[PDB]
DNA sequence: AGACGCGGACATCAAGCCCGCCGTGAAGGTGCAGCTGCT
DNA sequence: AGCAGCTGCACC
């Protein structure tokens, strides 16, 4: 009974969302911490910048990445779904 | 203690209102009948024989395999220092650990950022973990704690900032070096789009903010 | 007596992965020099040539059978235009030491299965494995869907004994056919060497050519990557190659001896035979003729098979692999 | 219940080459093997908005300052020399054999039901009707798509290699025969005999096609264009690149497969319009139609299915759709 | 030796596949009852 | 005919 969204709160941390001077970017973080200073890492497409579309919006460019997340890296969705079974088994234990 | 005998703890922690006054039953008063429904020769028998053994130690020992090292003193002399493994404090450690994950708060405070929004708070992700697995098979060899956390040491990162950078290239190609192959360069991004996201904001409280702008730089 | 927990067997006849290059029909000779053939990444625009599913049935999106030009990109490797003959070359070592596992559990089992493979080398010797190895070298069966209508295929052997030529057999694939195994002198002076490989009275490594002659242009086929685009294909130094397991599939077919109606053809030699392409698993557990009942007849029970089944049970040896419990 | 392969996978026959061009003059068609190639080039053009805007948003003052001066484009194109007036198109072509047999399947059940139909179907008529339609689509140059559209004389040349060097020779005018029409002729049904030798297994077919078309001085050849994806689509950089393979223009060898496989003169729309090609769901997404639909039950896959599974066979001219289907390969299957 | 120009522009369209599968073997301590070699 | 070592075994 795990749903789409219970996956996509675990899977949402691959994700940085930049606001650049047009609009709001995206780009998929390796280390799965948000694109952080020290711990992490996020890979930048080949011109260098980040693999996202300009969305105006911030829920547009942050479906654009978790939908693009779904559809392309599966790995990540695998990794998301691991912990989001033992998020529901805590709530079995206590 | 013997991987057989752990249903005697098993029983011991049965939660009859609380296990520390059944584990540690120094207090009880209406379990000693309890305990035997015969006599109270036998029922005070059992209860020295459960609550006395708890507190026992034989000899101070370490056996040719656990770790002992010398430990130089200000003037002159050693001191040996065995140490020991700190079970309780490892349990407590990975309970933080797995109450900011996989808790209700966490869960609670993802959904919102999985949608962009507020909330009473935040969250935190705790990257670079390390497994270290003590049972091979069974662990209930070694302890109930290393039961109930089976293998699962949960190590935090004392990592070096460069580890995970190998790369080997030389700037034959581009004529200007700071441009590129500098920003394409792993660690510089992070603090150049940082720089960008901290060289636009407010300058009320400029005495923290200007000592991290200047650091980051 | 029992099998043992870990039994594990190394690979003998070891390829390597065949490279591939392109010319001209009577430069077979001096084809030293020939440009090698270069996967290009094509984009190519289709149709919906699949079954509709249970949703896209609908009325209103019935437009992908209709407005689909599918929008594709693929990986594509052809001839040049002024060439007409494909050369695939690769390496074939064969080692020695057939029946010794490289990790065992229990030593008495070791001590049975050597005894066993000891037996079978006395009385029956490499001459029957050797022979359908050397024709399945002799053939090109290593080009598998590049052999399909070529008008002209030549392999040629070469034994590499210091750093140069020894012994060159030069044999015409088409003659010699993909499904039964006949007699020729020179290939029963391959099939002695590779028995002398194969039983450890010397060291064979051996190259092997093969020019399948395509014709101008066509379409030459590598080996396509398995991915865990949805086209690409192998390539090593910017050259297409094919696999080394897949040129030992090609010559691991000697298997005419199974359960099911054997008038068809051989297939490779597998632990239940299967041909997964052809979705059917012949020599199943069922039936008492898999490898694992047979070995465990023949070496704890002192049951031994028929000789076509030691032969099935030595190339499964040689093959390699992980038999245990 | 005998239900069909879920993996299910036939190769192709009439495997073709990229067609090469070159320029010459008539007249000179017979000594054509050191004939200058065709290149492609780019032209920076200087055009006026001439194009449907999107007047929803848009002011209507940038849109009169936009359609008033012009936009500059980079185009690649393809002409004839100054004084050529032939076009060469050279490719060969393989006639393989192994009709019905199944590179790939999951059930042998299957397969041999389905080796037993096919087998059926070429013992009790050859393959006569289907090389006559491919020979059709070899002696006029349908090969030759826009460039002989209006060209003035277009003649093609079959040669059958047979080792390295020829071994029968046809020579056909390819406006006298049709586009659309299907006759009757002697040299057309002895290259329908050898392509239907071809596709019986009883030997191998390499053909050399040549085709030149007479066009005029100076003219536009058409080579063939090519599918930026996701690398040119961003903000329109490049606007057409034309296919070459190595300094000589080149027309794709999909496309000589399309210009061979167009013998479908059944469906259940109005066939007289015109021949269209072997697809499942036979489709020609450039006239934004799809002939033969799911709907109506004479598709690929509701024939093959009646056929052997059902042991129901439709009509003539329906099965040798669906072996023309067989013939052109693809991946089929049930999940 | 002193200089190498300014002005304007750089399109809008429709699409992006299917199917089957994903190896196993060994990686355990603690303490007790009975057998066996030794005396 | 009585001890100390070893091995198989029971349980979690």
């Amino acid at each position: 009974t795990i749903s789409k969204t219970d996956i996509d709160c675990y899977l949402q941390t691959y994700v940085v969302i930049d606001p650049v001077s047009n609009g709001w970017q995206w780009g998929i973080d390796e280390n799965g911490v948000g694109g952080a200073l020290h711990h992490g890492r996020v890979e930048m497409v080949e011109y260098f910048g980040l693999r996202g579309a300009t969305h105006p919006t911030e829920k547009e460019a942050m479906a654009a990445a978790l939908g693009y997340l779904w559809r392309c890296r599966q790995d990540l969705v695998a990794i998301a779904r691991n912990d989001a079974i033992e998020a529901e088994k805590y709530r079995a234990k206590a | 203690g013997n991987a057989a005998a752990l249903d005697v703890f098993k029983f011991l922690s049965l939660q009859y209102q609380g296990k520390n006054l059944l584990n540690w039953l120094t207090e009880d008063s209406a379990e000693a009948v309890q305990a035997l429904s015969d006599n109270a020769e036998q029922a005070r028998e059992w209860r020295q024989a459960f609550i006395g053994i708890t507190a026992v130690k034989g000899a101070p020992a370490s056996h040719s395999l656990a770790k002992q090292l010398y430990f130089p003193l200000p003037g002159s002399g050693y001191h040996l220092l065995a140490p020991l493994f700190p079970t309780s404090l490892v349990h407590h450690v990975h309970a933080l650990l797995r109450e900011a994950r996989f808790g209700d708060a966490a869960k609670a405070a993802r959904e919102a950022r999985s949608r962009q929004e507020s909330w009473p708070h935040g969250f935190s992700e705790y990257p670079n973990l390390a497994i270290q697995k003590f049972g091979g098979t069974k662990p209930q060899n070694i302890s109930q704690l290393n039961s109930e956390r089976y293998g699962e040491n949960w190590l935090l990162p004392s990592l070096p900032p460069h580890w995970q950078r190998q790369d080997q290239r030389a700037p034959i190609r581009h004529s200007s070096v700071f441009e590129h192959d500098f920003g394409r360069s792993p660690e510089v991004s992070r603090l150049t789009r940082t720089l960008q996201r901290l060289l636009a904001k407010t300058r009320h409280n400029n005495f923290t903010i200007r000592r991290y702008r200047a650091q980051l730089v | 007596l029992s099998t043992a927990s870990v039994l594990a067997f190394e690979r003998k006849l070891d390829p390597s992965d065949a490279l591939m290059s392109a010319g001209a029909w009577a430069q077979r000779d001096a084809s030293q020099e020939w440009p090698a053939v270069t996967v290009r990444e094509k984009s190519v625009r289709g149709t919906i040539s699949n079954r509709l599913k249970t949703k896209d049935r609908d009325p209103a999106k019935l437009d992908a059978s209709i407005q689909s030009p599918n929008l594709q990109t693929v990986d594509v490797a052809n001839l040049p235009s002024d060439a007409d003959t494909l050369k695939v070359r690769f390496t074939l070592r064969v080692l020695g030491g057939a029946g010794t596992p490289s990790a065992c559990n229990d030593a008495a089992y070791r001590d049975k299965l050597l005894q066993t493979v000891a037996t079978y080398v006395n009385e029956q010797g490499f001459a029957e494995l050797a022979r359908r190895y050397a024709h399945n070298l002799a053939n090109a069966r290593f080009l598998w869907r590049n052999r399909v209508g070529a008008e002209a295929v030549e392999v040629r052997i070469n034994h590499i004994r210091q750093g140069e030529v020894a012994r060159t057999w030069r044999f015409d694939a088409l003659a010699i056919g993909l499904r039964d195994f006949k007699a020729d002198a020179e290939l029963d002076a391959l099939a002695e060497l590779i028995a002398s490989g194969l039983s450890g009275s010397g060291h064979v490594l051996l190259e092997v050519v093969a020019f399948a002659r395509i014709g101008d242009g066509q379409e030459v086929f590598p080996s396509q990557e398995l991915i865990l685009k949805s086209k690409t294909l192998y390539s090593v130094r910017d050259a297409a190659a094919i696999h080394s397991q897949k040129i030992g599939n090609a010559l691991r077919t000697i298997d005419t001896w199974y359960p099911d109606e054997d008038g068809l053809g051989p297939i490779a030699v597998e632990p239940y035979g299967s041909v997964t392409s052809q979705g059917k698993a012949y020599r199943q557990p069922k039936q008492k003729l898999d490898f694992y009942t047979l070995l465990d007849n023949w070496v704890l029970r002192d049951e031994a098979p028929a000789v076509e089944q030691q032969h099935y049970v030595i190339a499964n040896l040689i093959r390699g692999g992980v038999f245990g419990e």
